[PDB]
């Protein structure tokens, strides 16, 4: 069987439980990246900074 | 590997121009599937070169 | 060029970052091909001269 | 269909303002002249001159003054032919200022 996923949650849970001022940007960091990969392609456009 | 690494140069001054003339033929190879002319240029303009 | 070079880095950093967005093309390849001048000739010199 | 200048590898096509169509869909195209680098099919509607080996213009030395477009675009606007373009530039400013 598969656990990866069983693992990532525990792990969260766990970082979850150690709650700190810092925990906000990862979330931010995560559910940006998480976000990136539905749109994408719809406003990347010249700007090759952005 | 001391050997092999003083017989070497006798050979890293033909090496160093194959690498690069190797980098622009991919090059070249990887601008194929469009512009379906350049290899008989390309080729014309290697023998003149070489 | 009448910089010193910690600061000149800084200076070329600043106008990459900065100016790219809105000049020509050919511009930033003169721009890239004058910063980089410089190493072509030793690369040259000392590995592929010989 | 409109008519054809020359056929094979190299097309090249002039076409007057009407919806030239064949079998499949139909689009309006302006007139003008058109030319490919391959045996594709080409317009001079939109979303025709964006794809990549396709030239068009309004006439014979439009599209030849129209074809060195791109050379003035900002950096961001080919992703694989950007090396030779960039080279074609390169070799004539260090001509151009080294020697002479």
């Amino acid at each position: 069987w598969d656990l990866t996923a069983f693992g990532l949650v525990a792990e969260w849970f766990l970082a979850y439980i150690l709650f700190t001022r810092f925990f906000y940007v990862l979330g931010l960091a995560a559910i940006m990246q998480l976000f990136f990969s539905y749109f994408a392609v719809h406003f990347i456009s010249n700007s090759w900074l952005m | 590997f001391m050997r092999f690494r003083r017989a070497f140069g006798e050979y890293s001054h033909v090496v160093a121009f194959n690498t690069l003339l190797f980098l622009m033929s991919f090059t070249v190879l990887c601008l194929t599937p469009v512009y379906s002319f350049l290899p008989g240029v390309y080729s014309v303009i290697y023998l003149y070169l070489t | 060029f009448y910089l010193t070079n910690d600061v000149s880095f800084l200076a070329h950093i600043q106008w990459m970052v900065m100016f790219t967005p809105l000049v020509p093309f050919w511009i930033t390849i003169a721009y890239i091909i004058c910063i980089s001048t410089k190493h072509f000739y030793w690369f040259f010199s000392n590995y592929l001269k010989r | 269909f409109p008519n054809t200048y020359l056929e094979g590898s190299v097309r090249v096509v002039t076409t007057f303002d009407s919806e030239y169509c064949r079998h499949g869909t139909c689009e309006r195209s302006e007139a003008g002249v058109c030319v490919s680098t391959s045996g594709r099919w080409v317009l001079n509607n939109d979303y025709y001159r964006s794809l990549p080996g396709v030239f068009c213009g309004v006439d014979a030395v439009n599209l030849l003054t129209n074809m060195f477009t791109p050379l003035i675009q900002p950096i961001g606007a080919l992703d694989i032919s950007a090396s030779i373009v960039a080279g074609g530039i390169v070799a004539i400013v260090v001509t151009c200022l080294a020697y002479y």
